[PDB]
């Protein structure tokens, strides 16, 4: 694939660690299911035909992975000659020792058959130096909702009836913190033998770290022919963990 | 912003 005449003024590479953390918790707060899907994407502009050693802290427990076709399998880490441009290096999955960036603590209080009292607290759980962002919390309402009143100190919240959820949104929030929201759900009457099974509360967030604790140790570039070595390459790395399915039962 | 430098 990768031709041989590749020459660049700046020999740069950018390492993207993209993780998707999935969690199902009890209202109590017990984890009922949790895994992390991951991939590592490389965007590089290096001259020649480079030999690349990618090094991480495999420490962490990685539970399977599939590679791209130019990988010398045999720590044993990964050596490879990368296509120019952008390509996916490896793709892994984790279930042990996962950082769960947010705890969602729900509280519901019936009031006759008219009202429903709802309080939901999110607890960020990471380095306070670090900011989660793009935070959304989804709280389903019943179908016989007549109307919804909400208050929250941080961020904004509307009741979307088309969707039967209260959607609370928070632009940023630092590790080890708390925010809470409170709603009064005004109810219509309905078929009383049919009770309301409480759908889970779901969250979406983005965090500048990998919730699987994968770190990147080294990416050593070796050029035999051309007169640049490893400590010449500008290297950059970011981690972007996002919520997959992330639901607290209630 | 983008990234932070490898180290």
């Amino acid at each position: 694939w990768r031709r041989e005449g590749i020459k660049y003024r700046r020999n740069e590479l950018f390492l993207d660690v993209l993780e998707s953390v999935n969690l199902l918790m009890s209202p109590q707060g017990q984890v009922l299911s949790a895994h992390v899907s991951g991939r590592v994407v490389m965007k590089s502009y290096l001259s020649g035909m480079p030999e690349c050693k990618f090094g991480m802290n495999d420490s962490i427990a990685i539970d399977d992975c599939t590679f791209h076709q130019c990988v010398r399998l045999s720590e044993r880490s990964i050596s490879f000659i990368p296509p120019d441009g952008e390509f996916e290096l490896m793709r892994y999955r984790t279930t042990k020792d996962i950082i769960l960036p947010f705890r969602v603590i729900p509280l519901v209080r019936e009031v006759g058959r008219t009202k429903l009292e709802v309080k939901v607290v999110i607890k960020s759980n990471f380095k306070p130096s670090l900011l989660a962002q793009k935070i959304e919390v989804r709280i389903p309402t019943p179908l016989n909702t007549s109307g919804v009143q909400v208050i929250c100190m941080k961020g904004k919240a509307k009741y979307k009836a088309s969707e039967n959820a209260i959607v609370w949104k928070i632009k940023r929030m630092a590790g080890m913190k708390e925010s809470q929201i409170s709603a009064e759900i005004e109810l219509l009457p309905t078929n009383d033998k049919k009770k309301w099974a409480r759908p889970p509360i779901s969250m979406n967030f983005e965090v500048p770290f990998a919730p699987s604790g994968l770190k990147v140790r080294y990416l050593k570039v070796f050029e035999p022919k051309l007169n640049y070595s490893d400590h010449d390459v500008i290297k950059w790395v970011r981690y972007i963990g996002r919520s997959g399915i992330y639901e607290t039962r209630c | 912003d983008g990234y932070m430098p490898m180290s």
